[PDB]
């Protein structure tokens, strides 16, 4: 949620790369709390 | 066998449809052509399309030279059953007295 709620994102030419592990994630709440309309996914079902 | 030189377009041949999203899986030797709207999200999805609704409308991006492993291959699967019913389609081998 915090990286979705970050004040300022990583630069274009100087994008910052990040990795998280050892927690629980859900996609339902991801578009529940933070609504979006512009999203298309390759090779993976939204439920998957 | 290869069909890039006969099927692929420079701009992308988006005419061969393939579907990824359905509530039920495909039984062996069965086809489904109902292009019904699929709602990936928990929210209700009515009308023609909607957000968080992944309809089964996506086609191959077939290009002649760009396709290496993405190249189209035209595949024919021959399946047959033996010694269950009287034979009609038989071998070239000739009958004998």
């Amino acid at each position: 949620g915090e990286v979705f709620n970050a004040t300022r994102f990583a630069s274009v030419y100087a994008w910052n790369r990040k990795r998280i592990s050892n927690c629980v994630a859900d996609y339902s709440v991801l578009y529940n709390s933070a609504s979006f309309s512009t999203f298309k996914c390759y090779g993976v079902s939204p439920t998957k | 066998w290869n069909s890039n030189n006969l099927d692929s377009k420079v701009g992308g041949n988006y005419n061969y449809l393939y579907r990824l999203f359905r509530k039920s899986n495909l039984k062996p030797f069965e086809r489904d052509i109902s292009t019904e709207i699929y709602q990936a999200g928990s929210t209700p999805c009515n009308g023609v399309e909607g957000f968080n609704c992944y309809f089964p409308l996506q086609s191959y991006g077939f290009q002649p030279t760009n396709g290496v492993g993405y190249q189209p291959y035209r595949v024919v699967v021959l399946s047959f059953e033996l010694l269950h019913a009287p034979a009609t389609v038989c071998g070239p081998k000739k009958s004998t007295n």
